């Protein structure tokens, strides 16, 4: 154990698409979305 | 300029009720046409309806 170093260095390796790649990866973990019964409020 | 020959072109009378105007016209010998008062009907306003979950009343902009 030690309080010497810094444990948040990983965000040094983040690119322009990292957030959306993570969203794509999590896409398969979700549950089916609820539906309002329309395709759009203008349908 | 704009010229007229009738002396009643500017005559407008104010009355509290329709019956008063009808009585005045009748006693003065004028034949008249009466139009019923038009009143806007009460309306149902809902600010929340601007953000409906499944209705068409949800607004796309504010």
């Amino acid at each position: 154990f030690d309080n010497s170093t810094y444990r948040n260095l990983q965000h040094h390796e983040y690119s322009t698409y990292t957030f959306l790649d993570l969203n794509v990866e999590l896409s398969k973990f979700r549950m089916p979305q609820p539906s309002s019964g329309r395709q759009s409020p203008r349908h | 300029w704009s010229s007229t020959a009738d002396p009643l072109s500017n005559l407008v009378l104010t009355f509290s009720t329709k019956e008063d105007a009808v009585a005045f016209a009748e006693k003065n010998g004028w034949s008249f046409d009466v139009e019923e008062r038009k009143v806007p009907k009460p309306k149902s306003k809902s600010y929340g309806a601007n953000f409906s979950w499944n209705k068409r009343t949800r607004v796309s902009t504010k």
